């Protein structure tokens, strides 16, 4: 079976806001990449291996609203620009690429998986390069290899002219590592 | 600061199914 | 005759 | 929620259709140059290719258009019309090989579905299957670019 995702929306404006504050959030968690919100920014954040990692950028020092009220972040690594939560009760976690595929499907924020080629350890380019508004909102989403595994997280658009041709991803390995730090 | 709150999901563990009828 | 869609597939397997 | 892939039939055979850019494909010895229903009557189709095995009407309602492969891969992977997917490994810009052969039966009525890349774009249309004494072993497809062209 081939790479396929959907996204459902499970709180607006308000209820986002009451949460952030309120920092109790009872909403059921399901799926291996959450839609996160900030007052300031919404971005994504996936679950790998019983962890939810973020860009570090667009959740900062915050804490997750959670069903028994704030969660403190485990891992914050400034320079890695990661931070992750103990993946929410619910959540399914995808497990890191052993097999250096450089075949890469970037999975946004819209639920669609496009393909980018691995030029480096923290590129590759878009096979379809696509405007930089499309890829607003997906910071801190997978980057999966074939089989279905993460190899990276989306951090920044190479673009031009607005449009993106290549993007700059946290490799796996950079959450092995802060996770050891 | 407040929470980052989880305003929706993704998921990608679904695999292709006739859509139900009701 | 005419072609009648009869069902529908959605890949992602959205319940929705 | 809207469907890619619908499940048509004729007064006969039942097939399968893919909405592929705005435009709802499937085969044309299944539909032929036959019209599509619409719950404001009967809606022409957009294109006919009876060269190509290849029919086309405007995307139905419910529906949700696929996108076409851009990887280039050719490990795709078939969507029958019980929703099953049949890994097969691209042998040429119209054949592919099951990685696990199965009878006839299995890909029946599911000609017109698509042949999913491993990001799940569109790569082509089945168009059929390539069997030895009851086992498909292979399959025959329209690629998108021919459709990429049609229209
Ligand atoms: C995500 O955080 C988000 N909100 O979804 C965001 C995604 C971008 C795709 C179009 C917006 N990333 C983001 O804002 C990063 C972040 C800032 C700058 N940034 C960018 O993506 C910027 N590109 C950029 O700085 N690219 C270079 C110069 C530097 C990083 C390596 C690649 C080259 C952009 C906003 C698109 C100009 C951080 C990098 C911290
Ligand atoms: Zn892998
Ligand atoms: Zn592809």
């Amino acid at each position: 079976a081939p790479i396929t995702a959907y996204a459902q929306q499970t709180r607006g404006l308000l209820g986002c806001i009451i949460t952030s504050l309120t920092g109790r959030d009872k909403n059921q968690v399901e799926g291996e990449v959450q839609i996160v919100s900030t007052a300031t920014q919404t971005f994504l954040a996936t679950c790998i291996n019983g962890v939810c990692w973020t860009v570090y950028h667009g959740a900062g020092t915050r804490t997750i609203a959670s069903p028994k009220g704030p969660v403190i972040q485990m891992y914050t690594n400034v320079d890695q620009d990661l931070v992750g939560w103990p993946a929410p009760q619910g959540s399914r976690s995808l497990t890191p690429c052993t097999c250096g595929s450089s075949d890469l499907y970037l999975v946004t924020r819209h639920a669609d998986v496009i393909p980018v080629r691995r030029r480096g350890d923290s590129r590759g380019s878009l096979l379809s390069p696509r405007p930089i508004s499309y890829l607003k909102g997906s910071s801190g989403g997978p980057l999966l290899c074939p089989a279905g595994h993460a190899v990276g997280l989306f951090r920044a658009a190479v673009c031009t002219r607005g449009v993106a041709k290549a993007v700059d991803f946290i490799p796996v390995e950079n959450l092995e590592t802060t996770m050891r730090s | 600061k407040g929470s980052v709150v989880i305003v929706g999901r993704i998921v990608l563990s679904g695999k292709p199914a006739i859509i139900p009828k009701k």
